[PDB]
Parts: C-alpha cells; structure tokens; sequence
C-alpha cells in the first residue's frame, strides 16, 4: 500500500527469504558458559550468535 | 539644462536605463539551503524513493 506509487501493481515482499522444506536436528553436549536452556530444542540461525 | 557629473574625461552628464531583467544569478543568491535539498531531486523514481525523498528535510 503506497500512497504515492503506481496504481496497478504492489509488491509488498516478504520479511526474510528461505524455504524451510527440511529440518535437520543435531545433539551433543556443551559447556558451563552456555546461555541455552538444556533439553530443549531451538532453532540456530548462523554461525555469528554460536560460542555464546 | 542637465546637471554635469564628474568623470574620466571630465564634466558630463549620466543618465539611466531601463530594467532588462536577463542577468544571470550571481554569488549572492546561490545558498545552501538553495540546492541542498535540489539534489534530491537527481535520483530516479519508483515505489523504493518515493516516500524517502517526500520526507526529506533540512
């Protein structure tokens, strides 16, 4: 919905950009320093938010 | 009769012209206020510019 743009068309894209089709589960053990909750499955998005 | 002026070459009469009103803008009018907001301008148009350069303020 733009105000001043065209009449016929608008894109209006999504938010983020992946398929998400498959889902792939890893298990292993981590450390004191960890913040993440145990027993509990979460989703990881890259390398960048790992370590901590 | 006219009222001489002093000169280069001596004593003589001035006189006027009348407005033209084609001189080019000189220094004094050019201001940033003038064309700092002017370039906005120069980029293209479409649905990504349109609410940026409408919102523009200086």
């Amino acid at each position: 919905a733009l105000s001043d743009g065209f009449v016929r068309l608008c894109i209006d894209p999504s938010l983020n950009f992946f398929g998400e089709g498959c889902k792939i589960l890893v298990e292993g053990q981590i450390t004191d320093d960890a913040t993440a909750a145990e027993n509990v499955v979460t989703c990881v998005n890259s390398e960048l938010d790992l370590v901590e | 009769m006219n009222v001489l002026v002093p000169g280069i070459d001596g004593m003589v009469s001035a006189g006027k012209f009348e407005y033209s009103g084609c001189c080019p803008p000189d220094f004094a009018d050019m201001d940033e206020c003038t064309l700092a907001t002017s370039y906005v301008g120069l980029l293209p148009s479409g649905p990504l510019w349109d609410r940026a350069k409408y919102e523009a303020i200086t």
